């Protein structure tokens, strides 16, 4: 349970603000990892359609362009940052092209669900 | 003999498809209305009940419905011996049988192609009449260049219908064409186009070679 | 004497027999009185029989006389089982069986009642001798005489061959009788038990050999084949008449206040005669028309207890139909519950639960009076007010056929009634069915059996609800399954407008798996859901933990069935 | 004689009927198989005089892994001085494993080990499956639900029975049960319910276990002597009698089929002091052929 | 003397196949299912009606369709020659079901607009899924060797209405749909040559 452990970890309040409010790594909502869930969904597509053990060269170039996009919305908003630096979410981006097996990027997709599910639950 | 006719083609969408399901995906989206999918191949389907449904309605408004209807068995008798009948005593057989159109081949390599996503995520909203203030929605919705393989089967129970039947089906799809097929069609989806391949008698020594649908 | 002895019981049966303090409370002076007759009424049939000509010289007069007469074997303990009961009103098919049920069960009790009724008109006897009748079984204390001993035997080869000749192998009545010396029913010598037990072991052997040899070579030897049934429990030897219904199938048709065993009526009884159910004025009309007819009460009468409830039969429109009136309902899945519920140990509750020190004859004469008197008449107090018709009743053997939801409610209800009643000392074990409407009779009794078999596995305090995995705790269902989860879950549902019966099919799709990715989907049909957030955090633990998960799904399951359109 | 193991292995759900269509049972009783072999031998085109005069096989009874059950001997039992809830427990045990049955004809159980070995049948599940009639719905008619019961095997349990004859008698049983493999055993064996694969072997264990002398005899099949010998077995005897019902099945025998005359026979299990062998009764009347119903004997030895 | 062709082959759905229950848990509409295994089933029962009322559909009780799948009238007691066994889901779909992480039945979710106040009525309905593939198991038995091509003929005409047809559900609204793949046809007992024979 990686997912509900840093979830839980990185859980806080707005005990500043005085009003009841959960906060998640310093502010992330699903609006903004849509662009790199919808990405992810994409390669998860791709890799269900072709029947091979082994990732194909397009699914390891998307991944590299996932990883660029990671890097892009790391930098576009701070609570993202936090979130994939707290979830190693790009380093295991990277141990998956390393492994380049479908059964791996199928893990790091339950991965990444159960990570989206439970902040979407503690919220 | 009993005689079976197939129909076979393609469903063209010329705008965006949302025919809502219990959808489930990996990180699943904000959206609260995704597209009803084939679970084997998870690509976006259209079942046909909702072909059957949106046709039969079509058809049964055109033809005209009896005031004060609180059933589907109290439609016209060309209605019902078309689509099939479950009144008690005068139970009619469905004469057409409308299968799933599944995404086709074709719209599946148009986009593996030009990288595009077989599915859209149309960003809608709400202007409420007091406050002003706009409620972001997400709709899930099938890209305009997307076609599904369709398959009807009519079964010949009584020959010399056959005729008016099939001009039944062919203003049936003509009002389709022209309507939209399951989703919020009135706001722009849904919009629909029949490419008949084949009409060809699988079953029986009947002939449909003069019979056309559209 | 008989009017005398319902009297007695009407009054005394909560008096205690004994003033002292000291002394145990246990027998009233009802109880004690009826032994006191019955063993009156033996000793004087044996003194007779022995022609005695002073009975304080035969045992007061030097005092070694009555020490002597209680080693002696002066009595008998006597007990008649009926084989085939349970098979008899359950293995029944048809739309006629669901009206038929309760209508068989009561003409077996009645039919019992007059066995045992004949056998003490034959040893001219009250039924004070009568110690103990319940589910078919009915056990009495007579006298040792050898006129005693001659009418056993002829009673016995007289309902054997009646039983043959009506019901050939349906129904069977065995009776074995052990002597029985004065000391054992004082148990000074601490061999009540043992007597008990010999007679049921006797009991038993003749069960084993229960058909003679001309009677397995007519019973094998047919002239000609039916080639026509009865719809329910088929049976081709007998003249079917016209709608397929057998001359004892058509009757008890007609009987579904008093019950009526005279030369004429409806169904056939033994020693000639014949039940039929006739208003009070009519029955007296039937006992002045017709001499020596026996006449009983439901709770010249002999009043018989056994439990009646049965709510179609309260309601005009609901008389028509005795269960499919139960199975309409407005809102809630069209079902029905079936209980078959048995006291755990009752024999050895018998044997072993009364101390060597406290065994005697009049306490188990009070045991077996309160499990009856419990059984048979507070039985329908406790259901007042539920969709519920009781097949049987005695605790060795119960059927409560009715709506699911009111029968398991009414479950626990019974279960705290005998938690209250027995004090503790006694658990019964539950199996709960839910069947639909038109499923067969024999297959809603057999499953609900084999429920109730899993049921007094390990601890016999359990009750098995619908699927055999559903095996829990009185204690579990009442606060944990109901109380704890599924009235929350009610609360949170109700307040929406589907009233879920679409997130709660979710939610069991991902209680089914056992992948934590199933865990983590359903954590996030929680969020969704939009529930309040402790309810959502107690939802996500109890699917956490396990032997919480089962409760949480049962929960939902029963919460899925109250809301069916 | 040649004794042979037969265990059937069951490929589809099994509808075994007692009295009605919608009752499920585990097992059949050496009669129903019988018809089956009658019936499979007159399609074949086969001799029905070695079946008729010398087969002697029993009923079918449970089996799983590495244990063979038969059936509970009616033996009088001494039980726990103490309980009599015991003898509950023992009327609801059923089968014995192979193994334990010497112990259990000596005693030497308790009532929680026979529970225990009640428990430890693993011979699957039954289940009621509804099935619709719509043949009425085309001439303005409703469609008839109609529930038919099934009985599923665990995938290592299945039936078993002993079949004792001459070599030309286990031939024929062997022919005779490779067809019967395809026409399936049961009561809706047209509608898919009775599928099953046989293999047929001699048993070194169960060869044994019937060598063993005892002083009492057990029945293995459903039988019943005539008036000769149950004037003499009957003596001290303790037994079971079933009503053997049913209906013909069968093309020439009337034009409609009729119930064959109710029989009684003594259930498997029955303790005899004194040994009889069964006849094969004819259970039909007025009929164009004799419908013939076993009750031969298959005798077990046992020490109480 | 008497032969029995044993006929082995798969069905493959083309959309989902819904052979509901009436009688696992609350589940709206839910298909049968082997008691055992949990595994969804095709009952013999249900490929043997559609079997029989496609015959009787294209035929059109007929001689044929009592020879087939058996009779018992009066002065008609045939016994049925065609023993349709449940089709049970195939080993090789279950796998192929495990790996992708696939559920074995999906839930299809339904509407009825009432034609007097535009309501939708939603509504649930478990349906295989159409990637499932069923073994199926059916013997013939030559009861008349004259008969038997005849016979196969009808149960090719059968077969082939079937395949356009559909299978137990809702057929006209799409469900049920499927495809014969005949593996084998063999005759285990007898020797009736059947090598020539072949459905579809």
């Amino acid at each position: 349970n990686f997912a509900r452990k840093v979830v839980e970890e990185n859980k806080r309040v707005k005990d500043n603000r005085g009003r009841q409010e959960i906060v998640l790594f310093n502010g992330l909502t699903t609006s903004k990892l849509r662009n790199l869930l919808e990405l992810i969904n994409h390669v998860y597509t791709k890799v269900y359609n072709s029947d091979d053990t082994t990732l194909s060269e397009d699914v390891r170039d998307e991944l590299e362009y996932l990883k660029v996009k990671f890097a892009y919305e790391s930098g576009r908003e701070p609570a993202v940052r936090t979130f994939i630096e707290k979830t190693y979410v790009d380093k295991l981006v990277d141990v998956v092209l390393k492994k380049n097996t479908k059964k791996i990027f199928l893990d790091y997709c339950k991965y990444f669900e159960a990570l989206v599910a439970y902040a979407k639950f503690y919220r | 003999m009993y005689s079976k006719i197939r129909i076979v083609g393609k469903i063209d969408v010329l705008t965006g498809l949302h025919i809502g399901g219990g959808g489930e995906t990996s990180m699943i989206g904000a959206i609260a209305s995704p597209v009803v999918r084939d679970p084997y191949s998870r690509l976006p389907i259209i079942p046909g009940s909702s072909i059957k449904g949106k046709m039969r309605s079509l058809l049964a408004k055109h033809i005209g419905l009896i005031p004060g209807q609180k059933m589907h068995n109290q439609d016209a008798p060309e209605i019902l011996r078309l689509f099939g009948s479950s009144q008690k005593g005068a139970i009619q057989s469905s004469r057409l049988q409308i299968s799933d159109a599944f995404f086709s081949k074709a719209s599946q390599e148009e986009f593996d192609k030009k990288d595009l996503a077989y599915t859209e995520t149309k960003f809608e909203n709400t202007i409420s009449r007091l406050t002003a203030v706009a409620n972001p929605r997400q709709i899930e919705r099938v890209t305009r260049g997307a076609s599904f393989d369709f398959h009807i089967i009519y079964n010949v129970e009584n020959i010399n219908e056959v005729m008016a039947d099939f001009e039944n089906i062919k203003t049936a799809i003509h009002l389709l064409e022209n309507d939209y097929l399951g989703g919020g069609g009135t706001r722009g989806n849904g919009r629909i186009r029949f490419v008949i391949d084949s009409i060809d008698t699988v079953v029986g020594d009947f002939d449909s070679s003069n019979l056309s649908i559209k | 004497f008989s009017s005398l002895l319902q009297w007695t019981e009407s009054l005394w049966s909560y008096i205690p027999s004994s003033t002292d303090t000291n002394q145990v409370m246990d027998v009233s002076l009802y109880d004690h009185s009826k032994i006191t007759c019955a063993i009156a009424s033996c000793i004087y049939d044996y003194l007779t029989e022995m022609n005695c000509v002073n009975y304080r010289k035969e045992l007061f007069s030097p005092y070694e006389k009555t020490k002597q007469f209680y080693q002696e074997d002066v009595f008998l303990l006597v007990s008649l089982d009926m084989s085939g009961i349970q098979d008899f009103i359950y293995n029944i098919s048809g739309s006629k069986a669901l009206k038929s049920l309760r209508s068989r069960s009561f003409y077996l009790e009645t039919m019992l009642e007059s066995l045992v009724d004949d056998l003490l008109s034959d040893l001219e006897l009250s039924r004070a001798n009568l110690l103990y009748t319940g589910g078919g079984h009915a056990y009495l204390l007579l006298p040792n005489t050898e006129r005693a001993r001659d009418v056993l035997a002829s009673f016995e080869g007289e309902m054997k061959e009646w039983f043959i000749k009506i019901f050939k192998t349906d129904l069977s009545v065995a009776i074995a009788y052990k002597a029985c010396t004065g000391e054992d029913l004082m148990n000074s010598n601490g061999t009540y038990s043992d007597l008990w037990q010999t007679v049921s072991r006797k009991l038993s052997d003749k069960k084993a050999h229960k058909y003679s040899l001309n009677e397995i070579k007519l019973f094998n030897s047919t002239i000609h084949a039916g080639t026509q049934e009865c719809k329910e429990c088929l049976r081709s030897d007998i003249d079917i008449s016209e709608d397929s219904l057998c001359k004892i199938c058509e009757g008890i048709i007609a009987i579904s206040s008093f019950f009526v065993v005279s030369p004429e009526g409806k169904v056939p009884l033994p020693r000639n005669r014949y039940l039929s159910v006739e208003n009070q004025d009519g029955a007296e009309r039937k006992i002045k028309m017709n001499k020596e007819t026996r006449i009983y009460s439901k709770n010249l009468v002999t009043n018989l207890w056994m439990c009646d409830y049965d709510f179609s039969t309260l309601n005009p429109e609901t008389k028509k139909q005795g269960i499919a009136s139960y199975v309409n309902r407005e809102v809630g899945i069209p079902r029905l519950g079936v209980l078959r519920a048995d006291i755990d140990n009752l024999g050895t509750t018998f044997i072993k639960g009364i101390p060597e020190q406290y065994r005697s004859i009049s306490r188990t004469a009070t045991l077996s009076r309160q499990l009856s008197m419990f059984f048979k008449f507070e039985l329908s107090n406790i259901l007042k007010g539920a969709r519920i018709s009781v097949i049987y009743s005695g605790g060795d053997d119960l059927f409560l056929i009715g709506a699911w939801d009111d029968v398991i409610s009414k479950a626990l209800v019974l279960r705290k009634a005998f938690t209250r009643f027995s004090a503790g000392k006694l658990t019964f074990s539950a199996g709960i069915g839910m069947y639909p409407v038109k499923y067969p009779i024999s297959k809603m009794a057999s499953e609900t059996g084999v429920l109730e078999d899993l049921a007094k596995r390990g601890e016999k305090n359990q009750v098995a609800l619908w699927n055999d995995s559903k095996v829990f705790g009185w204690s579990q269902l009442e606060e944990q399954i109901l109380k704890e989860k599924m009235i929350p879950l009610q609360e949170a549902l109700t307040n929406s407008q589907e009233h879920g019966k679409s997130f709660l099919y979710k939610m069991l799709e991902l209680l089914r798996n056992e992948d934590q990715i199933n865990i983590a989907r359903l954590a996030y049909l929680l969020a969704r859901s939009s529930l309040s957030e402790e309810l959502t955090q107690s939802i996500f633990a109890w699917s956490q933990n396990k032997q919480q998960k089962v409760e949480l799904i049962t929960a939902i399951e029963y919460l899925v069935y109250q809301i069916r359109e | 004689l040649v004794v042979k193991l037969v265990k059937l292995t069951f490929k589809s759900p099994v509808h075994f009927g007692m009295k009605r269509l919608s009752d499920s049972n585990h097992t059949i009783a050496a009669d129903t198989l019988f018809s089956a072999l009658i019936i499979e031998a007159l399609q074949q085109q086969l001799e029905l005089s070695h079946l008729l005069n010398n087969l002697v096989i029993t009923d079918l009874f449970p089996y799983n892994k590495t244990s063979y059950f038969l059936p509970k001997p009616l033996i009088r039992i001494e039980g726990k001085k103490g309980d009599e809830s015991g003898y509950k427990a023992f009327k609801k045990l059923t089968y014995i494993p192979v193994e334990n049955y010497s112990e259990y004809l000596r005693g030497e159980i308790d009532s929680l080990e026979a529970s225990k070995i009640a428990e430890s049948l693993n011979l699957g599940k039954a289940s009621l499956s509804t099935k619709v009639s719509l043949q009425a719905v085309d001439h303005n008619g409703e469609s008839e639900p109609y529930s038919v019961g099934n009985f599923t095997f665990y995938p290592e349990s299945g039936l078993y029975f002993l079949a004792k004859g001459n070599a030309d008698t286990i031939g024929q049983l062997e022919i005779l049960m490779h067809a019967l493999q395809y026409s399936g055993i049961g009561g809706k064996r047209s509608a898919g319910y009775g599928q099953f694969r046989c293999t047929i072997e001699d048993s070194g264990k169960f060869d044994s276990l019937l060598s063993q002398t005892g002083n009492i005899a057990i029945l293995l099949s459903s039988a019943m002597a005539s008036d000769e010998e149950l004037v003499d077995c009957l003596e001290d005897a303790r037994y079971l009698l079933k009503k053997r019902t049913g209906f013909v099945q069968s093309k020439t025998y009337a034009d409609q089929l009729v119930k064959k005359k109710d029989f009684y026979a003594f259930s498997a299990g029955s303790t005899f002091y004194q040994k009889f062998n069964g006849k094969i009764f004819d259970v039909s009347d007025n009929g164009r052929h004799s419908v013939y119903r076993y009750a031969k004997a298959f005798w077990l030895e046992g020490k109480i």
